[PDB]
């Protein structure tokens, strides 16, 4: 094998090697030194002269007169497989459960292609993540982009755990009538802590959804680089299994703010002039180089939905990162501050939340057909609740009207029984009916956004099961 | 013909090496793979380029060729029907080519070179020929579509190839000096094309929207924008506006849309839209589909794709209405360009030439005498989408200073059951003055004032609402109860107009001018009226009422009687309260 | 209202000015060591 001598230049991350021609740009190599140790590094830069590589570890052993570096690869390739189901990964491939490694069906360059735009369809069926206020009000349709903006201290982590070990598509509500169509999650964790990584092994293992997964697991002290590369390992999984064995796969990004402030220190490492608010010019791009290899496509059975999971810098919805997350997904969940320190889980707003996919995927044939209709009315006595509340503070109860009172006892129970859910599994059919319980304090008539049908065929319900039952 | 080698992959798409001849923003192929890309800077020996796609794999030593143009489109028979990217790229093609996904360096015509067109000369030897001129006829889709000479070519035929069938590079017209003209040009897309001269706006363009051709009026060739929010049934109003309006051809730009923008025009046009006569809509559109994770390169040019073959069709003969699907993400593409090249920023990141791109978009819009003698027009509808619904960034700024009409959707009126959602007080118009002449003589002598009592009645029934809000409705004297009900009339059977309902889809001028003088007769009555003595609620259930409301889904034919027959029965319900 | 909006407004005018500066700075310094790593190539 070609062994490449003749380093002249080694600072911080960046290392200097002459007579290299024949290094393509994007290559992996490998950097051996003095005692033997082997590192990793990519080849960022290539002249005639000289070509750059960038050490995705340390460099505290190397010299100039031992040093070498040879090729392992001229781009950056994956190997798949479908007996990835069950694994755990580093996030640049390698195994790390204490089995042996894979052997790969094929090898696949981790930064795909993009999709033909007459190639894809509209999405057309939900998916039921067991989580009330997601599925009534803000429904996850197969093929959509929907993040959830959390904040510093907030429960991220167990939401994600929970959706992910919860999650299912419902064929029987549709016509399908036979549950044949396979299941999978892909989780990427970028940056995480020791903590997490126990916590989310643990929750996998505790109950078979390791069965049915695949994770990607990266740690806060490991290399930018491999932090970088996490989201398109999995992403390259996903749209294998999708759209090669009709899969209908569930993508979770844990934190898409780690991601953001490693490149931007790798653009920073490479000296290029920064953009707006001090990240690369280049963010929108690339988050779009993620976020939209996400779908349906015409003509085959499989799809991919993706969830990001980011948290929003300082509670600041006009920060960059998810400024730019909100230009290009279709949604987003919003949790909670108040929620959380007044002792809900899930800490799910309603109010800014939203959905913008969610008339395709609703109605008779996806759903029950009263979806809708109940999710605007909820939507609309929620609010009217919270303002109600406020003013009795100043006004005092006795000086209310009655439907004002029946709005404030409503908006009470609602954030009681419909938010704060616990770790129950919720299917779409309990979660209607809560509503429908719900909905029964407000006197008929006032409920104008419902028609008359509707109105006439579930009414009258009272809480029965939310107490009658865990 | 100018051919080097790789000197230095320095990165994202950043190539060098000694190419003396090659010339600034030329096409060229890089590597072996033949990827894309521009030249920016020219040094010593050396050039450097900007490819499009990504350069991973990529080695020194690979060569680079240039084409020795710079980027540009193909304007021939062929684009109708048609669905490109944004530089002019067959999406359909390249599907059936490579699969569900586009491979990099993929290689397509835009025009078809293999499907035949039924030839029909038009002159004949000897004849001159300058710029401009027609040269022949080709049948395409129902309509004759012309073959011109390019801007720049003048001579003499020498001979003309007789009626048969040919291809679209088969040399249709030798002219004398050795030049042979083919069914198709080329132009570059960053350069105007030619025309003699610029007309005034002083015809209407109409859209069929009761609102917008009443209270905003736009002329040929003039310029709006509208907002994009969510749940203001933004689409719909596209998709009328395009499908009724009095355009000939229909140019569709999606620039850098969401992944989901097939599901309102990849999905949409093909099937669920047919024109007033005939089939399918899409026989006179060209779509420019154009979604987030393109090259940004594409991204940018869209625009100017769009406007070129828009210009093309207008020096042809016709009267063609453009619209862009967002231009704020265009801009972003933009600012995304010049940070590569280390660029001062402005405001806000953009570059400081912002406002000098969007006038070199927008004015090359207008009506004018073609080159060969024909007059067309141009008209262009963008879209501009805020981060937040902010209208003082600064591509909002730079917009509203060079259209002449805002159409502001707003999503209030939407949710509660107000279609079109156009909010009748931020919107506005500046091209009502130079059109009322065209309005008096087409329409109707006094078509100017009614418009201006009906804004007036608008804007006093606004003026009114806080004191509503207030105590209600039931609280308030006899004139504003009137008022109050007055523009509930209006805003509810003459501004609002249902898209799907197969005759209110659609409304002339002297429906909308019949629809105005009924109301503002009836409330002259009722004015006399409260003022004698008879109270409002003897009015309100007056059955004029549900005649002067239901005159919207009459047909164009049977609304002449319908109209003299209700103001007859205006006239009589008074006589009852005098 | 007003006077908050003003406020904000000008707090916002300031943190742009500032952030152009400095990247006028991080091109001039980018430059330099360009230049004077090729000076003595």
């Amino acid at each position: 094998k070609k062994e490449y001598t003749g380093i002249t230049y080694i600072s911080g991350p960046l290392l200097f090697v002459e007579n290299a021609k024949d290094l393509a740009y994007g290559a992996i190599v490998d950097i051996k030194d003095g005692t033997g140790r082997v590192r990793g590094g990519q080849v960022i830069e290539v002249s005639e002269e000289y070509a750059v590589i960038q050490v995705f570890e340390e460099t505290t052993g190397l010299d100039l007169a031992t040093t070498s570096v040879s090729l392992v690869e001229d781009v950056a390739r994956l190997g798949v497989s479908k007996e990835m189901l069950g694994r755990r990964f580093n996030g640049i491939g390698k195994p790390i459960d204490g089995l042996p490694p894979i052997t790969p069906e094929k090898r696949l360059p981790i930064t795909g292609l993009p999709l033909n735009p007459v190639a894809r369809r509209k999405p057309e069926q939900f998916i039921q993540t067991g989580i009330s206020t997601i599925d009534v009000m803000n429904t996850l349709v197969r093929g959509q982009k929907l993040p959830i903006f959390s904040g510093s201290g907030l429960p991220a982590n167990e939401i994600a755990a929970q959706i992910a070990r919860q999650a299912t598509v419902r064929p029987d509500l549709s016509g399908e009538g036979e549950k044949e169509e396979p299941f999978a999650v892909v989780f990427a964790a970028m940056g995480i802590t020791q903590r997490e990584l126990s916590y989310f092994i643990q929750e996998f293992e505790r109950t078979g959804a390791l069965s049915r997964s695949v994770l990607f697991l990266n740690k806060a002290d490991d290399p930018t680089i491999e932090r970088i590369l996490t989201p398109r390992m999995a992403l390259t999984v996903a749209e294998y299994l999708a759209f090669e064995h009709d899969y209908h796969v569930l993508v979770i990004l844990t934190d898409m703010t780690n991601y953001c402030e490693a490149l931007r220190e790798i653009g920073a490492a490479r000296e290029e002039i920064p953009g707006r608010r001090g990240y690369p010019g280049y963010m929108y791009t690339d988050l779009a180089t993620i976020y939209e290899r996400a779908g349906v496509v015409e003509g085959k059975k499989g799809s991919v939905t993706q969830i990001p999971i980011l948290s929003m810098p300082d509670d600041d919805r006009t920060h960059p990162i998810p400024d730019l997350t909100g230009y290009i997904t279709e949604g987003q969940i919003q949790l909670s501050r108040e929620l959380h320190r007044k002792g809900i889980y899930p800490p799910i707003d309603p109010l800014p939340s939203l959905s913008r996919l969610m008339n395709n995927g609703v109605g008779k044939g996806k759903t029950r057909e009263d979806h809708k209709q109940v999710s605007d009315q909820l939507y609309s006595a929620y609010a009217n609740g919270v303002d109600i509340r406020k003013l009795v503070a100043i006004i005092g109860e006795d000086a209310l009207t009655e439907n004002d009172r029946r709005y404030l006892q409503f908006a009470d129970a609602f954030e009681r029984f419909f938010i704060n859910q616990g770790q129950q599994n919720r299917s779409i059919e309990e979660s209607l009916q809560i509503a429908w319980a719900l909905l029964s304090m407000l006197p008929q008539g006032e409920l104008k956004r419902i028609s008359k049908d509707h109105i006439g065929k579930y009414y009258g319900q009272k809480l029965e099961e939310i107490w009658g039952a865990p | 013909m100018i051919q080097g080698v790789i000197q230095k992959i320095a990165g994202p798409a950043v190539i060098a090496k000694g190419m003396l001849g090659a010339r600034m923003y030329d096409i060229c192929k890089v590597g072996e793979e033949g990827l894309v890309g521009e030249i920016i800077r020219l040094d010593g020996d050396t050039a450097f380029v900007q490819v499009y796609e990504d350069t991973s794999g990529l080695k020194v030593g690979e060569p680079v060729v240039s084409t020795g143009l710079p980027l540009a489109v193909e304007l021939g028979p062929g684009m109708l029907n048609g669905i490109y990217d944004g530089i002019q790229r067959p999406l359909e093609r390249i599907r059936e080519k490579t699969g569900i996904y586009i491979t990099r360096g993929v290689v397509v015509h835009a025009l078809d070179r293999e499907k035949k067109w039924a030839w029909t000369p038009m002159v004949k030897p000897g004849d001159e020929v300058r710029g401009g001129m027609v040269l022949g006829t080709v049948p395409e889709f129902g309509f004759t579509h012309k073959i011109l000479v390019p801007p720049d070519v003048r001579g003499r035929v020498k001979e003309v190839k007789p009626a048969g069938e040919y291809t679209v590079e088969e040399p249709v017209v030798v002219l004398e000096d050795g030049t042979e003209l083919k069914m198709y040009h080329t132009w570059p897309v960053r350069r105007a094309r030619p025309v003699q001269r610029k007309l005034d706006p002083n015809t209407p363009f109409l859209t069929g929207m009761r609102i917008l051709d009443v209270l905003f009026p736009v002329a040929m060739g003039g310029t709006a924008a509208i907002p994009g929010p969510f749940g203001a049934g933004k689409s719909v109003t596209q998709q009328s506006l395009a499908k009724w309006s009095n355009a000939d051809v229909v140019v569709y730009v999606g620039c850098g849309e969401r992944g989901n923008e097939m599901t309102d025009v990849l999905v949409e046009f093909p099937e669920l839209t047919d024109p007033k006569t005939g089939g399918p809509l899409m026989h006179r559109t060209v779509l420019i589909a154009n979604t987030s994770n393109m090259p940004v390169a594409a991204r940018e040019a869209s625009i100017y794709v769009g406007v070129t073959i828009a210009e093309y069709f207008r020096d042809q003969g016709f009267s063609v209405a453009l619209m862009a699907d967002s231009t704020s993400r265009w801009a972003e593409a933009l600012r995304e360009i010049s940070s590569r090249l280390e660029e001062m920023p402005a405001e806000e990141g953009y570059p400081p030439y912002l406002a000098a791109r969007l006038a070199a978009f927008y004015e090359r819009a207008g009506k004018v005498i073609t080159l060969g003698g024909e007059e067309g027009a141009v008209t262009i509808v963008g879209a501009v989408s805020p981060p937040g619904g902010d209208m003082s960034e600064p591509v909002t700024q730079s917009t509203l200073r060079i259209v002449g009409a805002f159409w502001r959707l707003d999503a209030s009126l939407a949710f509660r059951r107000h279609f079109p959602a156009i909010n009748w007080n931020g919107s506005y118009s500046l091209f009502t003055s130079a059109l009322d002449p065209w309005y008096r003589e087409n329409v109707a002598e006094d078509y100017p004032e009614l418009r201006d009592a009906i804004s007036e009645l608008l804007q006093r029934e606004a003026g009114l609402q806080e004191i509503v809000q207030l105590v209600g409705p039931d609280a308030l004297q006899d004139a504003e109860r009137l008022v109050i009900e007055v523009g509930r009339i209006i805003r509810e059977d003459f501004l609002q107009q249902n898209a799907y309902h197969e005759v209110d889809a659609y409304c002339s001028m002297k429906k909308a001018y019949g629809i105005m003088k009924m109301i503002l007769a009836f409330y002259k009555e009722a004015e006399a009226a409260i003022k004698r003595g008879v109270s409002i609620d003897e009015i309100l259930q007056l059955p004029v009422l549900e005649r002067i409301g239901r005159a919207r889904y009459v047909s164009e034919e049977e609304f002449p009687a319908y109209f003299e027959e209700a103001m007859k029965e205006i006239q009589g319900a008074f006589k009852a309260l005098a | 209202i007003p006077g908050i909006r003003a406020q904000i407004r000008f707090i916002q005018q300031v943190l742009e000015q500032r952030e152009r500066e400095d990247t006028f700075r991080l091109k001039r310094i980018k430059g330099k060591i360009e230049a004077r790593e090729a000076e003595e190539e």
